[PDB]
C-alpha cells in the first residue's frame, strides 16, 4: 500500500535520473504567442504546442551568457533534477531541448505569484496560512529526501503560488545527490544551517533547519538571523540564540526551537522517527497531510489571473562542450 | 557655591528583568572598544604587552572574566540606578528593533568561504547609533544625565580636593557653563544608553 508508492516512485526518479531525457521536442512543434518575462540568461515566451494545443512556458537560455555567468553546472543540474523528479510541489518539466545557441525548458504555465513578493506584500503570514505553506515543504523534502537528494536552497524567493494558491518549488541548481555527507557551501546567508558555516560537512538536515527559518519568516514577516554583513549572520546562526516575536503560539515556538536547533544530532527530521517528528507536532495538529498531498485543502489565497523580437539561432554551435549533458 | 549633588543611588535595586538590557549594552561596548583598538592598529594576543600594541581583551564578550566584564557593567548599572533614582519608568515595549531594520531586498544565494572563515574569530561590528534620533523630550533626559554625570565627578572631584587641603580643576563649574567640546564626554556617554535602550526596545519615561 504505502510501500507500493514509495518504492516506484523512487524507480521512476532513479531511471530517468540515471538515463535523462535529451531533445524530447524542437521549437518548430510550438507557436510563439508572447515573451512572459526576461530572466538572467534570456526570455520566458508563452508558446502553444501544435499538435495537442496546451501552452507552456518556455525558458530560453543563451549558453553565451550562462557560460559567462558561471550557471553552467547548476543550469545543467536544475534540468537533469527537474526531468527526473515528479511531485505536487515541484514545477514541472514538459520537454527540454537544445540548438546551436540555446537551451530550452518548457515549463507547464503557471499565472500564479510568487511567495517573496507575497510575503513583503502582506508583511507576515497569520500561523494558520504559514502552516498551510509549511505543510507543502514538510511533504516536498519527505520526497527529496526519499531519493537522497538535498534541497539545501529553500527561501521564499525559490516558491510561486500556482493558480490554485499552492507552492511549487522552482529552483534545483544547487540540490544534490547524496548518500550522507557533502561539504559544498551554498545557499543564501539567512537560510545557511550552522553545520554548513562550521565546513566540517554536513547532511540533509540542513534542509529542516532552513524549514525552520522559513516558518519563522512567513510567521514573523522577518528571518531568525540577520544583519548588515554576512559575517555577523553566521555568528548569530551557530551562536545558537534566536529571539521569537511575543505573537509565536506556544506551539510554534516549540517546534522552531526543535527545527532551529544548532546541534543537527537533536534537529527535528533528523532524528529516528525522521519527517513523523515533524507532522506529528502539536503546530501540525490540524493539518490535513494526505488531504494537503491531494491538494484538496482550500488555500487562503489565489492569485490575481510591437515588444516582440524574433529567435535568432546561430549557424554554428555555440558551448557545445559545457552543455553536451543538456 | 558650586555644590554638585548628583542622586544617591547608593540604596537603588535594579529589577532583575533589566539584567538583559545590561548583558547586551555591555557586549555592544566591548566590540565597540575593540573595534576601536583594532583601528589605532591594536591586534589579541594571549600574554598582555604594551610593546607592539597586544591586547589579550580583545576577545569575545563570553570569554571575558566577571571582573573584566565589570568594566562595561558598572557604569551601565550605575546610570540604570540614576534614572531608577529619579522615578524614571523604564519598560520594554517590543524586541530589538528587528522589522525596521531588517533589508526586505530579494537575496540570491551568493555565500564566500572567505566570510564563512572569518565568522569562526573575533569580528567585532557594533551598531552605528549615528542614524538613530531622539525625541524632543528624550533628548531632554539625556541631557539631564549628561548634567548628572558631570554632577558625579565634580563631586567626587571636589571631595578629593577637600581632603588633600590642595588642588583646582577649572571643570569643576555648573555643568551648562562648560563648553559644547566640554560637555560633549557626557553627552555622548548619555545619548549613547538613551539610543540603545531605544533599539533594544526600551521606553524611558518620566
Ligand atoms: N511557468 C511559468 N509560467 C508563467 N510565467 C512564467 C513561468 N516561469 C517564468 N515565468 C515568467 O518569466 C519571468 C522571468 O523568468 P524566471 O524564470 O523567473 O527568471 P530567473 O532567470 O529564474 N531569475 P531569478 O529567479 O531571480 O534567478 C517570471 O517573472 C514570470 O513572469
Ligand atoms: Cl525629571
Amino acid at each position: 500500500a504505502v510501500k507500493e508508492f514509495l518504492a516506484k516512485a523512487k524507480e521512476d526518479f532513479l531511471k530517468k535520473w540515471e538515463t535523462p531525457s535529451q531533445n524530447t521536442a524542437q521549437l518548430d512543434q510550438f507557436d510563439r504567442i508572447k515573451t512572459l518575462g526576461t530572466g538572467s540568461f534570456g526570455r520566458v515566451m508563452l508558446v502553444k504546442h501544435k499538435e495537442s494545443g496546451n501552452h507552456y512556458a518556455m525558458k530560453i537560455l543563451d549558453k553565451q551568457k550562462v557560460v559567462k555567468l558561471k550557471q553552467i553546472e547548476h543550469t545543467l543540474n536544475e534540468k537533469r533534477i527537474l526531468q527526473a523528479v515528479n511531485f505536487p510541489f515541484l514545477v514541472k518539466l514538459e520537454f527540454s531541448f537544445k540548438d546551436n545557441s540555446n537551451l530550452y525548458m518548457v515549463m507547464e504555465y503557471v499565472a500564479g505569484g510568487e511567495m517573496f513578493s507575497h510575503l513583503r506584500r502582506i508583511g507576515r503570514f497569520s500561523e494558520p496560512h504559514a502552516r498551510f505553506y509549511a505543510a507543502q515543504i514538510v511533504l516536498t523534502f519527505e520526497y527529496l529526501h526519499s531519493l537522497d537528494l538535498i534541497y539545501r536552497d529553500l527561501k521564499p524567493e525559490n516558491l510561486l503560488i500556482d493558480q490554485q494558491g499552492y507552492i511549487q518549488v522552482t529552483d534545483f541548481g544547487f540540490a544534490k545527490r547524496v548518500k550522507g555527507r557533502t561539504w559544498t557551501l551554498c545557499g543564501t546567508p539567512e537560510y545557511l544551517a550552522p553545520e554548513i558555516i562550521l565546513s566540517k560537512g554536513y547532511n540533509k538536515a540542513v534542509d529542516w533547519w532552513a524549514l525552520g527559518v522559513l516558518i519563522y519568516e512567513m510567521a514573523a514577516g522577518y528571518p531568525p538571523f540577520f544583519a548588515d554583513q554576512p559575517i555577523q549572520i553566521y555568528e548569530k546562526i551557530v551562536s545558537g540564540k534566536v529571539r521569537f516575536p511575543s505573537h509565536f503560539s506556544s506551539d510554534l515556538k516549540d517546534l522552531l526551537r526543535n527545527l532551529l536547533q544548532v546541534d543537527l544530532t537533536k534537529r527535528f527530521g533528523n532524528l529516528k522517527n525522521g519527517v513523523n517528528d515533524i507532522k506529528n507536532h502539536k503546530w501540525f495538529a490540524t493539518t490535513d497531510w494526505i488531504a494537503i498531498y491531494q491538494r484538496k485543502v482550500e488555500a487562503p489565497f489565489i492569485p490575481k489571473f510591437y515588444e516582440e523580437e524574433e529567435i535568432r539561432v546561430s549557424i554554428n554551435e555555440k558551448c557545445g562542450k559545457e552543455f553536451t549533458e543538456f | 557655591n558650586f555644590n554638585p549633588q548628583p542622586v544617591d543611588t547608593s540604596n537603588i535595586t535594579i529589577p532583575e528583568k533589566l539584567e538583559y538590557f545590561i548583558n547586551k549594552y555591555a557586549e555592544h561596548s566591548h566590540d565597540k572598544w575593540s573595534m576601536d583598538k583594532l583601528a589605532n592598529g591594536w591586534i589579541y594576543g594571549e600574554i598582555y604587552s604594551d610593546s607592539s600594541k597586544i591586547q589579550p581583551l580583545m576577545k569575545p564578550y563570553k570569554l571575558l572574566s566577571e571582573k573584566e566584564k565589570e568594566i562595561y557593567r558598572w557604569p551601565i548599572k550605575e546610570s540604570l540606578k540614576t534614572m531608577l533614582a529619579w522615578g524614571w519608568r523604564i519598560e520594554r515595549t517590543r524586541e530589538g528593533d528587528s522589522m525596521a531594520l531588517y533589508n526586505r531586498t530579494r537575496r540570491i544565494s551568493q555565500t564566500s568561504q572567505v566570510d564563512i572563515d572569518a565568522a569562526h574569530g573575533y569580528s567585532p561590528r557594533a551598531i552605528d547609533m549615528s542614524n538613530v534620533t531622539l525625541s524632543r523630550d528624550l533628548h531632554a533626559m539625556a541631557e539631564m544625565m549628561a548634567e548628572n554625570y558631570h554632577n558625579i565627578w565634580a563631586k567626587k572631584k571636589k571631595l578629593e580636593l577637600e581632603s588633600k587641603g590642595g588642588g583646582n580643576h577649572p571643570l569643576l563649574v555648573p555643568y551648562d557653563t562648560l563648553t559644547a567640546a566640554e560637555k560633549a564626554k557626557d553627552r555622548e556617554k548619555a545619548q549613547d544608553i538613551f539610543k540603545f535602550l531605544q533599539i533594544s526596545g526600551y521606553v524611558v519615561s518620566r
